[PDB]
């Protein structure tokens, strides 16, 4: 939660950190879709890369995306600092985000914020000691219409219940995946009392296509 | 036509909204999508421009600027740069969750929309700036376009035009201000997304300093269905300069939250009735709404009658449009501590570049923080008032407005709650 | 830049020396403090030649007219791009 860098024993530049070889066709594919000259546009999506192969950010991934793109290290910093992405201290493998802004603190959230408190046997931004759920508290993810919500690592967990958070914390304990969906009885955004729009089926192509094309 | 609203299921757009049907090509194909995509792109740029500036599009993304005088910024003699289509993906608003449901549901209209503003505006390609926090929809809007390409429906030979266009999805990482175009651009260019000022426009310089146009996914996906319905047509719903369809969020306190498409001059008592089941505990528990996502002012029961969801009436309701999400508030809401949470929003998703937001957002959030417990006196209302007024209209884009006016909203229509919050504090503590 | 708006006159510095008693500042020039206001140039000209100083001119040095564009900051194959903001 600070935004200096202190060279710890585990986050230095000697830290180890290297990209795998399919992590370097990655980076070229990525920076293929940038304009020449404008290498430096692929600094969000190589330092992304970099998050999803070692979990978190060291200040060694930073100094590796500075190096293959020729840019300053300072500016991946900016970068780094800037966005609430990079995680810039080790989390834990399981990364609950939940939602507290208004439409989801309307629909109950923080029930599930302390049933997520009372369930792990932790508080907001600490991690559990088995190093696999690391809960935060952040702001609008969009997923208004299902609020309230959580996020763990990739996948939105929707229109859930204490219950129902409790249920996906166990079947994550378990080692398995969980569905990324809402948890009502609806699939993802209609009315959940029943379906108030788009009842007909579509017209098909060609429909209303006037003179002249 | 006088009445507004009950919009068919023969005239939405969004068909598929729902996710029940194949979002795929072969679904897609069966819905109207990429049908005579060819004999669009052949008819040059002024037909497209012609019929968008016809169909009365405006900005869905919330400012509302009318979309085909947009567009037309870029139909301009090349001078060595190329031009760029950026497709505004972010979608960061409080109550705003439908361009999560146009990349994850109809990709392929997205797609489409891509080809033909690209081809109004002769961009060489297109960067759709998806938000980081939407990797399924990433993954997702990139299997259409993979999709697109193998059918030859885009890239080289777009649809056998003999028009050439990549399209591009970019991921953010989480920032609300990168959904503000010149912010959005600095977080493709690489760097931390902090908006530029204007002018520059982005149609002089934008992305990578190429003419660019930023545009939301709803204004893209709606052009193809405007180009083959024809302009009339779409301006033909909602009343004048409120002419077309819209994807309305309503959320909060509703028993069914949901999407859908509705005709824009639709009233938001038959939208939450009609659609959303209602507030919850009738219309007698109604206590505010937050019309149009976050940075929109509320307005109390007695405005929330007669209004209509569109941007004139609701500028004439002393508020805004914006993202027409609809944040419905009953009478069991702490309705300070939710405008204070709202600007606690707005000073966690604020890039501190300038000066007024950067300090005066976190000065609001400590003094709504106070006004919560009711920890002031009545002159404070007012100070916060001039406060939010040197905020507005001193920054360098709108979240300091945007910022501002919740502040204003609440206070406009709910001094006396704050001033017996702040009363019965100060007969319990001393 | 308003203190640079008017000629001045001061004088050359003289010695200032260590008081035995205090350390202080002491001084043996009367001119050591005296600066004059000009309006125009030729007026403090007048000046010194009337009193019979002998003087040295160093002309006025307007800070010269730039060019400025917020545009070229995001140029596309200038080098005058900025890396960050
Ligand atoms: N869709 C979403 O998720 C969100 C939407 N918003 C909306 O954004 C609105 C603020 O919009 P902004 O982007 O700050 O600005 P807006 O006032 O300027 O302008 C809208 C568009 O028209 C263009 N434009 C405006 N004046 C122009 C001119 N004179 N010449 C050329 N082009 C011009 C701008 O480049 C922009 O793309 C808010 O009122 C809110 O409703 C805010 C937050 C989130
Ligand atoms: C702080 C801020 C955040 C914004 N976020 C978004 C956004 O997430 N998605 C979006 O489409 N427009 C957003 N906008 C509006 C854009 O600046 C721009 O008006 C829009 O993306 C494209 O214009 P349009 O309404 O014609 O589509 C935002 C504006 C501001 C000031
Ligand atoms: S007003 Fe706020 S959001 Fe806009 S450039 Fe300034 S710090 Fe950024
Ligand atoms: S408010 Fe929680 S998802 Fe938008």
């Amino acid at each position: 939660a600070l935004f200096v860098h202190r060279d710890t024993p585990k986050n230095n530049p000697e830290t180890p950190f290297d990209f795998t070889p399919e992590n370097y066709k990655r980076i070229e594919a990525i920076v293929k879709n940038y304009p020449e000259g404008h290498k430096a546009a692929a600094v969000l999506p190589v330092l992304d890369l970099a998050q999803r192969q070692n979990g978190w950010l060291p200040i060694s991934a930073m100094n590796k995306v500075a190096e293959i793109l020729q840019v300053p290290p300072m500016r991946v910093y900016e970068v780094a600092t800037f966005y609430t992405m990079y995680n810039r201290k080790p989390v834990g493998k399981y990364h609950i985000q939940v939602c507290t802004t208004t439409p989801c603190m309307l629909r109950n959230s923080d029930s599930i914020l302390e049933a997520i408190q009372k369930k792990l046997g932790i508080k907001v931004g600490e991690t559990t000691p088995d190093k696999l759920f690391t809960l935060i508290e952040v702001e609008c993810l969009g997923a208004c219409v299902n609020a309230p919500m959580v996020q763990i690592n990739d996948n939105y967990y929707e229109d859930l219940t204490p219950k129902d958070i409790e249920e996906i914390i166990d079947e994550l304990k378990a080692g398995k995946i969980p569905k990324p969906g809402p948890r009502s009885g609806r699939f993802s955004c209609e009315p959940a009392g029943g379906l108030t729009s788009l009842t007909e089926p579509p017209k098909g192509p060609g429909f209303g296509v006037q003179a002249g094309l | 036509k006088t009445s507004f609203g009950s919009l068919k299921d023969e005239d939405r757009i969004f068909t598929n909204l729902y996710g029940r049907h194949d979002w795929r090509l072969k679904g897609a194909q069966s819905r109207g999508d990429w049908y005579k995509t060819k004999e669009i792109l052949l008819k040059g740029p002024d037909w497209i421009l012609g019929e968008v500036k016809t169909s009365g599009l405006r900005g869905r993304g919330g400012a509302g600027f009318p979309t085909g005088l947009k567009w037309s910024f870029m139909n301009k003699p090349s001078d060595g740069r190329p031009k760029y289509l950026v497709v505004n993906a972010d979608e960061g608003e409080p109550g705003t969750c439908k361009d999560r449901e146009i990349i994850r549901h109809d990709p392929h209209k997205l797609v489409e929309g891509c080809l033909v503003g690209g081809r109004a505006m002769g961009a060489r390609a297109a960067y759709i700036y998806i938000r980081g926090e939407f990797y399924n929809e990433a993954s997702n809007l990139q299997v259409a376009i993979r999709e697109a390409y193998e059918a030859g429906l885009i890239g080289k030979n777009a649809c056998g035009s003999g028009y050439d266009f990549d399209v591009f999805v970019v991921r953010g990482a989480g920032a609300y201000i990168c959904g503000e175009e010149t912010a959005l651009i600095e977080s493709i260019e690489g760097k931390q997304g902090k908006p530029r000022l204007k002018p520059p426009f982005p149609a002089d310089v934008g992305v990578f300093g190429c003419p660019t146009t930023v545009a939301n996914v709803e204004t893209v996906a709606v052009s193809p269905t405007i180009c083959r319905r024809g302009g009339a047509w779409f301006a033909s719903f909602g009343r004048e300069r409120n002419s077309g369809t819209k994807l309305f969020n309503i959320s909060g306190h509703v028993n069914n939250p949901c999407t859908v498409e509705e005709e824009m001059s639709v009233p938001l008592k038959e939208l939450i009735e009609k659609h959303a089941g209602g507030v919850t505990g009738g219309w007698d528990n109604l206590l505010a709404v937050i019309p149009g996502g976050s940075s929109t002012p509320l307005i109390p029961k007695s405005v929330c009658e007669t209004v209509l969801m569109d941007f004139d009436a609701l500028i004439q309701a002393q508020t805004g449009l914006g993202t027409a999400a609809v944040i419905v508030m009953d009478r069991s809401t702490d309705i300070v501590k939710a405008i204070a949470r709202l600007i606690e929003f707005y000073k966690h998703e604020s890039c501190g570049q300038c000066t007024p937001c950067r300090e005066g957002v976190d000065w609001m959030n400590k003094v709504m923080a106070r006004f919560v417990r009711g920890d002031a006196r009545p002159a404070e209302i007012d100070s916060l008032w001039e406060i939010s007024k040197q905020i507005e209209g001193h920054t360098i884009c709108a979240l300091g407005d945007g910022a501002a006016w919740p502040v204003q909203g609440l206070i406009r229509h709910f001094r006396p709650e704050l001033e017996e919050r702040m009363q019965r504090f100060a007969q319990q503590h001393q | 830049v308003n203190n640079t708006k008017k000629w001045k006159m001061e004088f050359d510095t003289r010695e200032r020396w260590e008081n035995p008693l205090m350390g202080w500042a002491s001084t043996a020039d009367p001119l050591s403090n005296l600066v004059l206001t000009f309006s125009t140039k030729e007026d403090a000209i007048a000046f010194a030649e009337k009193n019979g100083w002998s003087y040295d001119v160093e002309e006025r040095k307007v800070p010269k007219p730039k060019s400025k564009s917020y545009g070229a900051n995001f140029s596309w194959n200038k080098r005058t791009r900025v890396s960050t903001k």
